[PDB]
């Protein structure tokens, strides 16, 4: 177990050395620094999943977000840590995946093509709510939560776009899905809803 | 639904080795023990358990390993089947709070000797 | 202070009765040398696997009550796959190749020493096979024979006992100690209808 | 935990260096190469105990069985490896034990004599069914198996005959028998009954 | 006269260096050790010539055979041994020759087009039962058995197919064929039936 301070946050993570960096490349300089613990969503029975688009998960949040409407330019990689919390009784499966410009379809409105903090949910699981299959989403930078074995999942994302400089506001870089493959599943009795914490820390933030 | 059952589709010919993998999403609590056995082109699918274990087959415990490999040696494409079966070499042994059932997801990727060739549109 | 008294030879020695052959007034018997006769030396043989050893006869011989009287006696060791005699006057009595021997009953009585008779390397008491009906093994030490000399018949009743001592033991593969009562010869047929327990009972678990 | 793969068999055993080697000796030359996992027999609350004959348990199994019908001459060591697959909320305890010359007793046919792959069960087990008592069998290579500590047992046995080869179709070298001496307990609604996996592994074998 | 002893065969042949090897090579390795003697056939006055397929001709005798079934695939040479056996007052000649791809024509069944062990004979042998005529069959690798001069006939065959390694059960790779060019004759009184013998060797097999 340690005890990760940067600014004035502090989180406690055991050593796991499972970090996935996204296409090899860590995120670096030459084209804040804190953790932003966001809600927690409850793991239900019949819960189908969640995402969160980026960056615009982080302004409506303090000093970072309100860095995101001004300067009109904005530059960052990203450290996401999704963890679960459950007992030995409980069992089911999370995939935890990052997708570069996760364009949604319509069966769009304002609020779901950009959810906010909270994050939307998703309609059907199946076809990831684009037409795109669940099965080949492994080809994205991903990660298992089995409850069996694990509970936290971290990657690492660096900064991916065709300008090396682009709109905070109007444009989303990427999108981050976790969907339960395996359902949740537990004896009558124990917890009913399971917590999914989710954790993001800017890396290599840059802004002129 | 594999990757890698659809860039095949867009070519002719096709000769490697594959790899796929199990992974048990059950309760911590939980422990038993499953057969895979895998059966070279040619043979015939087993009828018992006693059977597919003189092959080629891989006993799995999930009550230490979460998640097993097997490599089906050599595909090839111009019936060549390499049928995998699954056998409950004992039952599934649960304690009092844990749930009686649990599911098994399956994974599959080519290896480094995997090639192909003559394009094709689907 | 020595534990030489526990020793695999001095367990085994110190000559015991293994027979007692009655010849009242057909003029002959035949006595197969088996060691299962009597409920100990069979218990104590029990105890291992695979033995090997020599034996070494005595034969005290007298009438039916003390008495010696001037007789010649003929003991004659039938080897293992050898004829038996079939009558007194057979034609196993002159064979050159089973040795005899010719002591009269006045005398000290006469000393015979057997070797290891088995066409293995050591005998087993406990054959878990078959030999072709039975499960039994082929051992087979041998055959004494003993008459009185002469073509009538002589008036005197002879009862002689066989002695026999154990020498040059090699044991093998101990095994537990027979708590059940002895059914049969060949066979560990135990009584099955009854078990009688190892130990003898108490009132209660306290009461030492 | 480890992956032990001889031959095209797999198994998954952990880091347990509790081999008992029987009477000292590896078995070795100078007087097939796979794992054999045999069925699985179900420890219930009231089962007496199992017995498995070698080398006839793999006369009805392929390659080894094969070699087994032919030949006429046989010679090898073994490695049986017992494991029992049980929660933290049951209880119990097994004596894992090779018995060389395992003869039984009659209350016998071609049937229970040598049972073939499935193996039998014991009728009265406190008497071994064949008339010593089950509380001196540790002086036989054994292995304890208590579900509250452990879950495997391994014992390496050698050859041991009087001769250098024997037939393997008749003679059967040695027993191996698992006999619960503390029953299994559990409470209502746990699995009733427990899986108890034997594996064998030919050691050395020679057939000329 | 040599003894020629592989495996547990042993032939008797002469010190006949007339070995034709087919197209100059040698069979190797890089991409069963025994003699099979097959039936003898019985050369009449009016027999017109046989045929067999290879590796059709050893899959209904034993151990070369039941690999065959087994493994999927298969790669070897060869070593084929005609000889004839007549007296000093018989003539004729033999033409033995290996075909490689020996495809059969119709005036074809699952019967002819693989025979098995004991061959097929020739309906109209001028044209080999293929349309192509015998007096261009020496074009091919093969050997005169004139029985003024010599009685035996060898032929090296190596491994030739457009693939490393093909399935044994449904192709064949070349066929043999002795056909009596010269018509066998005697005068009346001697053996009417000349037996001729053939003798297979597998050389470097290789299965995977």
């Amino acid at each position: 177990v340690a005890q990760l301070t940067i600014g004035n946050s502090t989180i406690t993570t055991q050593e796991a050395a499972n970090i996935v960096i996204a296409y090899g490349e860590w995120p670096e300089y030459c084209p804040v620094n804190r953790f932003f613990t966001l809600d927690t969503k409850s793991w239900a029975k019949d819960s189908k999943g969640w995402y969160w688009k980026f960056p615009d998960v982080l302004t409506e949040v303090g000093v970072f977000g309100q860095n995101a409407q001004f300067h009109y330019l904005y530059r960052s990689g990203f450290c996401v840590h999704v963890q679960c919390n459950a007992s030995k009784f409980h069992q089911g499966a999370l995939l935890v995946a990052v997708l570069p410009e996760y364009v949604l379809g319509t069966i769009p409105p304002y609020a779901t093509t950009q959810p906010g903090q909270v994050g939307a949910v998703l309609t059907h699981p199946y076809v990831l709510d684009a037409g795109i299959p669940l099965s080949q989403l492994t080809v994205c930078p991903h990660q298992w939560i089995n409850l069996r074995t694990n509970n936290c999942a971290t990657i690492i994302v660096p900064y991916m776009n065709t300008v090396p400089f682009d709109s905070a506001l109007n444009h989303c870089n990427f999108g981050l899905l976790v969907i339960p493959v395996v359902p949740l599943d537990f004896n009558a009795g124990a917890t009913s809803e399971i917590p999914i914490t989710v954790t993001i820390a800017p890396m290599c933030a840059e802004f002129a | 639904s594999t990757i890698l059952g659809q860039l095949c589709r867009y070519y002719t010919q096709w000769s490697g080795s594959l790899e796929v993998t199990f992974m048990f999403a059950g309760s911590f609590m939980a422990t038993g023990k499953m057969l895979i056995a895998y059966t070279p082109p040619g043979g015939n699918v087993p009828a018992d358990r006693i059977t597919a274990m003189l092959g080629t087959h891989v006993i799995w415990d999930f009550g230490l390993q979460s998640s097993v490999t097997l490599v089906v040696p050599w595909i090839s494409n111009t019936y060549t089947t390499g049928i995998i079966t699954i056998w409950y070499q004992t039952n599934y042994v649960v304690p009092i709070g844990a749930p009686t059932t649990a599911y098994i997801v399956a994974l599959a990727a080519a290896q480094d000797n995997f090639t192909m060739k003559l394009c094709k549109d689907t | 202070h020595s534990t030489q008294e526990t020793a695999i030879g001095n367990f085994f020695s110190r000559a015991g009765l293994v027979s007692i052959i009655t010849m009242p007034t057909d003029g002959y018997v035949n006595w197969d040398i088996d060691l299962m006769g009597y409920a100990q030396l069979r218990r104590k043989c029990e105890l291992f696997t695979y033995m090997r050893f020599d034996a070494e006869f005595t034969f005290v011989v007298a009438k039916p009550n003390g008495v010696l009287v001037p007789q010649l006696l003929q003991y004659m060791y039938v080897p293992p796959g050898a004829p038996k005699p079939t009558s007194r006057d057979s034609f196993a009595w002159q064979t050159a190749t089973n040795p005899s021997v010719f002591v009269k009953m006045t005398d000290p009585p006469a000393q015979v020493s057997v070797p290891f008779m088995s066409p293995a390397s050591a005998y087993q008491w406990f054959y878990d096979g078959y030999p072709t009906y039975g499960q039994c093994p082929n051992n087979m030490m041998g055959t004494f024979s003993i008459r009185t000399v002469g073509t009538e018949k002589s008036p005197h009743s002879i009862t002689l006992r066989v002695y026999m001592r154990i020498k040059h033991v090699r044991a093998w593969i101990p095994r537990p100690l027979r708590n059940q009562p002895y059914l049969f010869k060949t066979n560990p047929n135990y009584k099955g209808n009854d078990i009688k327990c190892t130990s003898t009972s108490r009132d209660k678990i306290t009461t030492l």
